[PDB]
């Protein structure tokens, strides 16, 4: 049996979201990709390069926003900017957001060297495709 | 209808009688002439037929009938012409060239036939050296075959010729002024050694006595693309030689040549048994090269085609008058129909098709 | 040399060469008196019998220019 | 075929002209050549700085 | 056809589509084949014929 | 199979198209009629309406060929037609005019009737009684009939002939050997219908 | 700190290997002709010799950046299998899909 990436069936009483839902073999088919970059296109170079930097930028934004998400960030690179966009949870005073979105931001111009944007999308509860 | 069976036969044995008004049609070879005039030259699956059928028969057609004509109006005072034979595969070329060497045969020429020149280039197990010139390799038993079919087809004229010269073969053996070509011959088929030397000496006589008159020549080699091409023989260094080196080669390209008077060289190309070159290459200068064309040039380029509306029928009647298309649909018009088209009137096709059937 | 040659060139060749060589021997069986080079080399006869030559060199080789040829030669060499 | 004196002087003039090796090379010491033509293994961002 | 087509059953193949109309030597065909091998070929222009 | 169960076999005879629509069977009518509304699988590369198209001889080419290699297969069997017609010209050009009516030098009609006369009619079989097996008499059907026939040329020729003979002057000498109820392969024809009259007597135990 | 101690002893390797490149490559040219005589090829034979072993490189291992694991890697990505699977299998590698054909 196939155990990657596949959440598997309770009783009907575990919330998954969309991007849980579907399995592997649903990629380019019912879900898309969640970092778009040029660096796997045929004749690009830097695929490993852009491929460490998603992991790291993902362990980032969940310590930095910790209990926060309320589903996977979507990375999106156009020239040398990087957009990080973030359904995020209302938990948090809104000052708060506005505090850790220059503090992550200046943070990770520094340290990629390049000019990297946060687009935080507050939901008021993490949203349930279905019941599994 | 059986109205090309009548077009399929002429009885004119003799080829001097044949003219336009015989094309298409096929005349018997004599039986005398296919064991004189021809012990070498005929394409081998043609061999087959003659044996099966029991009758040599030879097509009349145009190509063999313009060089008949400019053999018969030669002029022996000018210079030799080179006639080349260029056509496709399987189109005839070398049953073309055997026309003329049996008109030419029926004169009383001398025939010097090459059958084939390949033969010379390639798959040879015994090479050994020249004593003559050192450089240059002797091929033994290529050159005592053909001697004894130039024996044969010359029988008559190898006691009237005689030598101008000594030639020493051994310490102990040597060919004194004045006695007949046919020693020379003799001793050749005797001491195989001497083999590819003998070659040597009946060419040089028959050239330099051609010219006072005795006798015509007709040097009908056939492949003589092979002459100035590469070889697949190999020195005792594991080196390819060339065909300059070879014995048998260097003498023929001597014969080839319009440096000499009383008679005719008919030559024909075949990329068939050719080294080196593609399977749809036929042109002149595709198979003899930069240094064949050289060689030869002026020649008459004599182009042989694919069988006409007319030579087909003639050719489709012949089989069904011996009995040889022995299917039930290969008499009918939808049979006819069929095999025009996959032959595509080539006449080998043609004969391999109608051979199954 | 020849061979370096991109575009064949039938003056100084192994053609003209030929052509001579079979020229001065027909003119010598003939009887007539050694001929000079130019004369012989002159005549419309070797005239056609270069652009012949040159057109298969050159323009290409192929059963139409071959058949060019042919009648180059026949008048060339006096063939019926 | 072999190489007449108007080819050899010829090809010769191009080498000249285009920067490539002018004399008969070995096929040995035409390595020199790639050797300080590409970039060594060692030099290349890929090798060394393969680990974050 | 002969020369492109050395083998009996290629040609054969091209030979289907007019002798089952009774129409051979009625028509010119000039083909233009790309790709596969010597049967592959053939099959591809007697579809096209 | 690329071809969905609804697409039909093709019929490839030239003559049955180009009848007289009143000349067909109601039967053969009906079918062309309903041809119209289906889907006809493409023609097989040596399916064509050739008048020299044998499916028999076409059938044992198959039989003979290695890896794939259908053009020395056909040239073998090319070969072995020509074989047996040079074989059977030269017995008639060298018998008397009476000897020369009997002789046939059609090789297709030499090959057809060769087959034929190898074709084994009853061979025995397993079959099953009271849970344990039995080697009983039975009729061979027509398709295993001409399997077996032509499977037993294509294996004498291939192993029982000298190293320097050729399969075209092997199979051509068997045919031949064949057409005249003299060989090695009526030999084993031979031997199939003996062995099946020893064990006559478990010919009951067939139920069809 | 690095994955494992294999991958430290790797990373040095590789820092070793691009301060030697030039000259690694300047006496070893010395050796790969036959222009020069075999008494200073002979002696250019011990100078490269000499040189730190961890100066060849020819003892660089590539190795997953992320579990340090010498097999299985994939030079574009620099990962193993397993850590390439559990990316792609998630959506997170920017036009990796599964191959049905
Ligand atoms: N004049 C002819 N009379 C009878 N049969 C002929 C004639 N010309 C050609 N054929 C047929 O064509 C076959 C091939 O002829 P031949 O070998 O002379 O052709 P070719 O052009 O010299 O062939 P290749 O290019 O293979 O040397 C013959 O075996 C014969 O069946
Ligand atoms: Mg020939
Ligand atoms: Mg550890
Ligand atoms: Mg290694």
């Amino acid at each position: 049996k196939n155990r990657a990436a596949r959440v598997r069936v309770a009783k009907g009483n575990k919330p998954v979201s969309y991007e849980e839902a579907h399995a592997p073999h649903y990629i380019a088919h019912r879900k898309g990709w969640l970092s778009l970059h040029t660096g796997n296109l045929d004749g690009e170079d830097h695929a490993a390069e852009r491929t460490l930097e998603d992991v790291f930028l993902r362990k980032f934004m969940m310590g930095t926003f910790p209990g926060c998400l309320a589903d996977q960030i979507v990375l999106k690179r156009r020239a040398n900017q990087v957009d990080i966009c973030a359904l995020v949870l209302r938990q948090l005073p809104a000052h708060k957001f506005y505090f850790l979105v220059g503090y992550s931001e200046t943070l990770l111009s520094h340290f990629y060297k390049c000019p990297v944007r946060l687009h935080l999308q507050t939901v008021p509860s993490k949203v349930v495709y279905k019941y599994i | 209808a059986e109205r090309p069976r009548t077009v399929s036969r002429t009885s004119d044995s003799d080829p001097a009688k044949h003219g336009e008004q015989h094309e298409g049609q096929h005349y018997s070879i004599p039986l005398q002439d296919l064991k004189t005039v021809f012990p070498h030259g005929l394409p081998p699956r043609y061999m087959m037929q003659v044996k099966t059928f029991g009758e040599a028969c030879l097509m009349v057609r145009k190509p063999a009938l313009e060089l008949l004509g400019y053999l018969k109006n030669t002029n022996f005072a000018h210079p030799a012409v080179r006639y080349l034979l260029y056509g496709e595969k399987g189109t005839g070329k070398t049953l073309s060239l055997c026309h003329a060497v049996h008109f030419c045969a029926r004169h009383d020429w001398l025939i010097l036939h090459i059958p084939d020149a390949h033969l010379w280039v390639k798959n040879c197990r015994e090479l050994l050296q020249s004593t003559h010139n050192k450089q240059r390799f002797d091929q033994p038993l290529e050159a005592s075959t053909w001697l004894k079919n130039f024996k044969t087809t010359n029988e008559r004229f190898l006691s009237q010729i005689k030598v101008q010269e000594k030639y020493v073969w051994n310490k102990r053996e040597s060919t004194e002024k004045g006695s007949p070509l046919g020693e020379v011959v003799e001793q050749g088929l005797t001491r195989v050694r001497n083999a590819t030397d003998a070659v040597g000496v009946v060419l040089k006589e028959l050239k330099a006595q051609s010219a006072l008159g005795l006798f015509h020549l007709l040097v009908a080699v056939d492949g003589v693309n092979a002459l100035w091409g590469r070889t697949t023989l190999k020195k005792e260094d594991r080196t390819l030689i060339a065909p300059e080196e070879l014995s048998l080669v260097h003498n023929l390209r001597k014969m080839v040549k319009n440096d000499w008077h009383g008679g005719a060289i008919v030559l024909s190309l075949s990329q068939t048994g050719s080294l080196f070159k593609s399977r749809t290459a036929y042109l002149p200068h595709e198979l003899l090269g930069k240094e064949g064309f050289n060689a030869l040039e002026p020649f008459l380029p004599i182009l042989i085609p694919n069988y006409n509306p007319k030579e087909f029928e003639s050719s489709f009647q012949y089989y069904l008058e011996n009995n040889w298309l022995q299917h039930e649909k290969a008499s009918t018009e939808e049979g006819r129909k069929e095999l025009r088209f996959l032959s595509n009137c080539n006449p080998e096709q043609l004969e391999r098709l109608c051979a199954s059937l | 040399t020849e061979e370096d040659m991109d575009e064949y060139v039938w003056a100084k060749s192994s053609s003209e060469n030929s052509v001579l060589q079979t020229l001065l021997q027909m003119r010598a069986a003939e009887s007539s008196v050694a001929p000079s080079r130019e004369e012989l080399l002159g005549t419309k006869e070797v005239e056609d019998y270069q652009k012949c030559v040159v057109r298969l060199k050159n323009e290409g080789e192929n059963e139409a220019s071959l058949a060019q040829y042919k009648e180059s030669v026949k008048r060339l060499l006096n063939l019926a | 075929s072999p190489l007449s004196e108007y080819a050899l002087r010829m090809s010769r003039l191009s080498a000249r002209i285009f920067g490539e090796v002018a004399r008969s090379t070995d096929s040995k010491s035409m390595k020199v050549v790639s050797l300080f033509s590409e970039q060594p293994l060692a030099k290349k961002k890929e090798t060394y700085d393969w680990y974050p | 056809y002969l020369i492109y087509f050395p083998i009996t059953q290629d040609r054969e193949q091209l030979m289907f589509p007019f002798h089952f109309l009774d129409r051979l030597e009625r028509h010119d065909v000039t083909c233009t084949v790309s790709g596969g091998g010597r049967s592959a070929q053939a099959g591809a222009i007697r579809l096209a014929m | 199979s690329r071809y969905a169960p609804e697409f039909r076999e093709p019929l490839i005879d030239k003559e049955y198209y180009r009848k007289p629509v009143a000349e067909l069977t109601e039967e053969e009518k009906y079918d062309q009629e309903l041809k119209k509304t289906q889907f006809i699988k493409a023609a097989a590369a040596t399916e064509t309406s050739s008048v020299f198209a044998d499916p028999v001889i076409s059938k044992f080419t198959n039989m003979m060929m290695k890896g794939g290699n259908k053009v020395l297969a056909r040239s073998l069997m090319a070969q072995t037609l020509e074989a047996v017609k040079r074989k059977q010209f030269e017995k008639y050009r060298a018998a008397s005019a009476e000897e020369q009516a009997t002789i046939e030098r059609n090789p297709y009609r030499i090959f057809h009737e060769a087959l034929k006369n190898c074709e084994p009619v009853i061979g025995l079989v397993p079959i099953l009684k009271g849970g344990h097996f039995y080697q009983v008499p039975v009729p061979l059907a027509d398709r295993r009939r001409r399997f077996l026939a032509m499977k037993w040329m294509i294996t004498e020729c291939r192993e029982n002939k000298p190293r320097r003979t050729l399969m075209p002057e092997k199979l051509s000498h068997e045919l031949l050997e064949a057409f005249h109820n003299r060989g090695p392969v009526i030999k084993r024809k031979h031997n199939m219908h003996k062995m099946a009259e020893a064990n006559r007597a478990l010919a009951h135990y067939r139920w069809w | 700190y690095y994955v494992d101690w294999r991958m430290l002893r790797d990373l040095k390797r590789r820092k070793m290997a691009y301060e030697y490149a030039d000259e690694r490559l300047r006496i070893n040219s010395l050796r790969k002709n036959t222009i020069l005589p075999k008494d200073l090829q002979e002696m250019a034979g011990d100078e490269i010799a000499a040189l730190p072993r961890d100066s060849c490189p020819v003892r660089i291992r590539n190795r997953c950046v992320m579990t340090s694991r010498p097999r299985g890697v994939k030079r574009r990505w620099r990962l193993s299998r397993i850590v390439f699977r559990h990316l792609a299998d998630h959506g997170l590698l920017s036009g990796v899909q599964r191959a049905i054909w």
